[PDB]
């Protein structure tokens, strides 16, 4: 389907930067501490931007 | 005679092993290297900073 | 303090990046896009044109503008046009005197 | 015992195979399904078993020996049907008594399932 | 140094030859694979029927490549001077 | 000549695939992660990529090393020091004359030797 | 650069051993889909009749390749001056 | 001692053929682990979904050294002269 | 461009030998043929009757590819000039 | 005695093919991989997880062989005039 | 177009070789018939007679090829100037 | 008599795809050797692990007959002119 | 027309090489035979006086071949010019 | 008749890639032996120290024809003029 | 028509290479015979005694073949100019 076609052709765009961005996560996730992972957690449940606020 | 023979052998062995697959991995990380360079939306950490490098 | 925030704050920004993305098709498509999203959207868009601007001062290489352009570059394809003009009149002037005396020699002895 | 035989075919783990006069001298294991016998006069009679070994003479002599040798007319789907699910849970169940269990039993069900349909 | 450049038009047949050779390869694969569904449906019959999509897909592509060696020994003569 | 030597535990094989298989669950036992803050782009399809899920494990382990941390890193500028310099180099302009005269690695250059 | 345009007739002649020897490679597929009815019927005489018409197929497509092949050759010499 | 250079315009096409000789072998592999996958569906049916995965990897990854051997050919003339 | 002819005498000989080298690799099919017969009857002798045939025909086909190879090599000689 | 020396710039192809037609062969050797785990597996289910990393390794050394294969084809053409 | 006959009279010889190395394909085969015979004899003793005639018959016809090849070999020097 | 000495260029590049032709036909032989110890470990599990040295010997040396070759064809360019 | 002449003195040595390749290409089809005749009596060791009469013939006239293959390039250099 | 000598000095090294291809022949015979020696000891662990010296002789007197080809590879280039 | 006659000094070694390329595929036939020696002793162990005798001697012709075929490429080189 078109759906399918759309896949098939954007998965090398799509896929370029992919690793980057988990490496990152997950860096992400081991080093920060997890209170300040909780803390991204808990201004997402309150539908706040936690990046924007760090830097408030 | 014999004993010699495969000392010799088996250094040779090693060397050549050692200095044609350093040899040939770089020469494939630099055609790499080149194509990537060529096509600057591919010149990206594409499999990942560390991923690649523990492999 | 920031630095952990910093850190922890990369998880959320790939996450909504997709979900970002899919509201902003979805607005675009059904239309229900208002005056706080065309002004994200125009921000979107000013910060977007800056760093097109910025990838094209990596890409050439050069930090004031291309290189190899200008008439003095152009003009090298009228002389190599030039050029090749001049040498097939002289190629087949070459040619046809070669062929001459091949043809003299064939005739003389074969 | 003894019985005239144009033809022979059985299951073994390998596949299945079939036996005719004269066949190669050969043994191996049989695997728990069902068997096919064709006598010289066009007929045939099918049998299920629970494992066993055969062994083929040159000479034309095949001798077979099984735990358990009985009809297919004496085996309903109906009853087989229930015990199809139940394999199936008991292979579901984590337990390392019951998971094979259910594992055989379902071996054994699957040739059934497959020769009354 | 000097520089003759030359167009040799006996050559644009020398490559069908060994593009022909290499076009009788892949028959290996072709009956190595319907020799597999043969086998296959000898020692379980009940199974032939899903294994015949196996069999196709694998000689069709295993065809494929024979055809596209056949195709530049085919393109080699009949438009190249 | 016949010494009837009994058979040596000590010299089978049945302990070194157990032990690495030891080493490498001690290896995957530092990749487990929490659900909060998890992330993984996938991929077009929807299934896992092979190196983005064993991203957690390695820098759980750069977070427990205490110099390589901390020093492997500054090799990483020179990347983007070859990466702009190559882009400058593409395009560079160069006087004819000079490239005629003194070409760089060029074959048959008698003043090279060859 | 001067442009001496040649045009060898012994090259009509080469190509044809070329994928002569071309043709004798499904020679051995022929033989392998053979082989491999025989030891299905072997396995199982009643089903010598069922995969029978995976015999003939299993041949002719490999041996399609074998003609295409032995094709060329032959068209390389009564036609190419 | 004298230098001509030469530039055999004929050898453009000549590797063409050279390099589509080595198209069909991968064929061969790729069949095979067909013909492994059936015998080995023959042996055990219910292993049929765990071997699949590892039956279209092989697959297309063999065919990948066959397009490399393929896109050669195909770069060998529609660019060069 | 100038136009040189040339009419290779000594081609005549070397295709010969270039199919020549290709008309031992039918006889391994041949070969196979006949060991797929011996096995198979030796596995079912009742059998033989029945693959009697099969073995005249995958013998014959087989045979006949590499009689082509052969009539070409012959043909090359006798005939041209 | 004279000398001429003569540099052919058709050379800079004709090896190409060559190392091009080298590629597909361990293709066999890695699809012979994946077929040896589908064929143990086949025989114990049980061993898969066992055996699967033995069954990349082998995949990635017989694909390593055709890929340094490979360095000599695009390492004969991109740089050599 | 201008025309040069050329006689190249060390072609005489060239193509002996490569028929030379067709006359060792078919022992693969020669041997694959004796190797059937014994095999079939061992698991069928009794049956080893019968199957006599088409060991004779099956190397006979192996080694018929090889010989064809042979004789082109042969008749490519002692008439042949 | 006249004696005329040339020096080929091309020959520096040309064997060098000669050599790369045979830098894969080790590999088919390597993936044998994994192959067996599947399945031989599928056989007998137990034995895996005396097994796994002749394993592993019998990667390393199949392995380095495929490096001398194409020690020669990388011998063969990065010194010679 | 105008008549070359050429006598290529090298080709005589050239074939010689090219008849030697062949010469190691039966060894295969020569020890197979013995590799039956082993299995064949481990399968029936009272069977192997009845087989050492049909592996003998298969292993001498498997090797013949390869001495006819040998003898040219032996006849080929002590007398021809 | 008019005696042209020539010297060619590329021929120095066509041999030496042809040798090369020839190298990698043995490999797949070290993994055969070594294949068979991981198979008789599944079927046999008793067996698996009397089949060792075979082990060790079977590679010894095979890697040693790898090498005699490979001698003469090398032997090809730094001693010939 | 005049003669002229060539003596090609590069042909004294191209030849060389093949005969080296011809050494090589015997090592397979030698690995066969001990591989079955392997597997034979695996069949039947007491058996190994009595079947070696007929192991060395299809060890040494299947070398003898290799050592001529070595002989040449060897007698090809340090006698010839
Ligand atoms: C190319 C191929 C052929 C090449 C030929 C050359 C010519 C082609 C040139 C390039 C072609 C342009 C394609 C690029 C556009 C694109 O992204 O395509 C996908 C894009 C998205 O398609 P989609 O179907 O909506 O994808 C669905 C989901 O996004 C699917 O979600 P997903 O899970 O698959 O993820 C998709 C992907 C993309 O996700 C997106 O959806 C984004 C979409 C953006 C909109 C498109 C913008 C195009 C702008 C044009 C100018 O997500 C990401 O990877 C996130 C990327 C974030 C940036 C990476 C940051 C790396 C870190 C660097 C900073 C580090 C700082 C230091 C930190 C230090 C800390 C210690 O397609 C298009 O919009 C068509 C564009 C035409
Ligand atoms: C520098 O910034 C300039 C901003 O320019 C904004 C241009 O105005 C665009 C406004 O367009 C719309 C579109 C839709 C609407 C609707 C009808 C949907 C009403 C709304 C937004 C109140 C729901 C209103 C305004
Ligand atoms: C989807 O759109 C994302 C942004 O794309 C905007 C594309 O804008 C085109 C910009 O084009 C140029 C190119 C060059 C320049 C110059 C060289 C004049 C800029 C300069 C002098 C600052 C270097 C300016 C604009
Ligand atoms: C596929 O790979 C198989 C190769 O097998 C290698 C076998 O050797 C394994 C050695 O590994 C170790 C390393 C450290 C250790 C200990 C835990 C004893 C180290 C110590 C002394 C620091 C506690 C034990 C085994
Ligand atoms: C000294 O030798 C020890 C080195 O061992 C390294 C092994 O490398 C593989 C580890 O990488 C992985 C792979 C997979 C995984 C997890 C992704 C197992 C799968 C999971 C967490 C989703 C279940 C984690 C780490
Ligand atoms: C311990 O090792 C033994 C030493 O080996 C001696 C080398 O072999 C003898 C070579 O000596 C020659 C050299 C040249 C010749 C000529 C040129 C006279 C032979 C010829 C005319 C046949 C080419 C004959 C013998």
């Amino acid at each position: 389907s078109l759906a399918k076609v759309w896949m098939y052709a954007s998965w090398i765009p799509r896929g370029i930067p992919k690793a980057m961005a988990n490496e990152l996560s997950s860096a992400a996730a081991a080093l920060a501490h997890p209170e300040a992972i909780a803390r991204v957690a808990q201004l997402e449940s309150q539908g706040k931007n936690p990046y924007r606020v760090a830097r408030a | 005679m014999n004993w010699l023979y495969q000392m010799i052998y088996y250094g040779v062995r090693m060397w050549l092993v050692f200095v044609l697959h350093s040899f040939s991995l770089g020469s494939f990380g630099e055609l790499i290297t080149v194509i990537t360079d060529n096509n600057l939306i591919f010149n990206v950490f594409y499999i990942g900073l560390l991923g690649l490098g523990f492999i | 303090e920031f630095w952990q925030m910093y850190l922890a704050c990369w998880p959320y920004r790939f996450r909504n990046t997709v979900v970002e993305w899919e509201t902003c098709k979805a607005k675009v498509l059904k239309g229900s896009v208002d005056l706080q999203d065309i002004v994200d959207l125009l921000y979107l868009l000013a910060w977007a044109y800056l760093f097109w601007i910025l990838g094209e001062i990596y890409g050439r290489g050069s930090l004031y503008g291309y290189r190899f352009d200008g008439e003095i570059h152009r003009q090298e394809a009228q002389n190599v046009i030039l050029y090749k003009e001049k040498e097939a009149q002289e190629m087949a002037v070459v040619m046809e005197k070669l062929e001459k005396e091949i043809q003299e020699w064939l005739k003389t002895m074969e | 015992k003894q019985e005239p035989v144009a033809a022979i075919t059985i299951r073994t783990n390998e596949g299945e195979m079939g036996v005719l006069a004269g066949h190669e001298y050969t043994v191996q294991q049989l695997a728990p399904g069902i068997l096919e016998v064709e006598y010289e006069g066009g007929k045939k009679d099918q049998y299920v078993i629970s494992g066993g070994f055969a062994h083929v003479n040159d000479t034309g002599v095949v001798d077979i020996n099984t735990v358990e040798a009985v009809p297919l007319e004496e085996i309903d789907h109906e009853k087989l049907a229930k015990a199809l699910e139940e394999a199936r849970a008991k292979s579901q169940s984590p337990d390392e008594a019951v998971r094979i269990q259910g594992e055989i039993a379902l071996e054994i069900f699957e040739p059934l399932e497959a020769a009354l349909h | 140094a000097i520089a003759y450049e030359v167009t040799v038009n006996g050559a644009n047949l020398i490559g069908a030859g060994m593009a022909a050779s290499g076009v009788g390869v892949p028959a290996i694969g072709v009956a190595m694979c319907f020799s597999s569904y043969m086998l296959a449906a000898a020692r379980q019959p009940n199974m032939s029927a899903k294994l015949l999509p196996y069999c196709i897909l694998g000689f069709a592509l295993s065809e494929a490549l024979a055809l596209f060696t056949l195709l530049i020994a085919l393109l080699e003569l009949f438009v190249f001077s | 000549a016949a010494p009837a030597e009994k058979p040596d535990p000590a010299l089978d094989a049945t302990k070194a695939l157990p032990k690495a298989l030891e080493e490498v669950e001690f290896f995957q036992s530092y990749a487990v992660r929490r659900k909060t803050g998890f992330h993984l782009f996938n991929r077009a399809t929807g299934s896992p990529t092979i190196v983005g899920p064993m991203f957690y494990n390695l820098y759980n382990f750069v977070r427990i090393g205490r110099v390589s941390k901390y020093v492997c890193w500054l090799s990483l500028p020179l990347v983007f020091q070859r990466m702009w310099m190559k882009n400058r180099a593409t395009g560079m302009e160069y006087d004819i004359d000079l490239e005629n005269y003194a070409p760089f690695e060029a074959k048959k250059n008698p003043m090279h030797g060859h």
